[PDB]
């Protein structure tokens, strides 16, 4: 039996880190109770809402 | 009367959803300059159509 790596704890924190990210972005998402918050999330959402929003104004 | 009807008549050239007119009829039963479409279904062709009349 090897013991110079554990790959299952390897595997475990490879899955918790990319879901912990994106709890992250959820936290940062619903704290600012708010969907798009930054480019990448929806670009065409965010423009038409910012185009909109001038329009508002 | 004639001051209503040119009010009328910038509303219908002020119509603004998306920076697209809407007033004009763009979209009417002999629309040629484009079309309409609601993608409404998971796939390419689940595709339909809404059509709007000339408001001048």
């Amino acid at each position: 039996m090897i013991i110079n790596h554990n790959l299952a704890a390897i595997n475990s924190h490879r899955v918790l880190k990319f879901q912990n990210e994106e709890v992250s972005k959820n936290m940062e998402k619903l704290s600012s109770g708010m969907r798009i918050n930054r480019a990448g999330d929806d670009a065409s959402g965010l423009a038409v809402s910012e185009k909109m929003r001038t329009q508002v104004n | 009367v004639s001051q209503l009807i040119d009010e009328v008549d910038r509303i219908a050239s002020q119509a603004e959803f998306n920076k697209m007119n809407l007033l004009q009829g763009d979209f009417a039963r002999g629309s040629r300059a484009t079309s309409m479409w609601f993608h409404i279904g998971p796939n390419m062709h689940q595709r339909e159509r809404v059509f709007i009349a000339t408001m001048t």
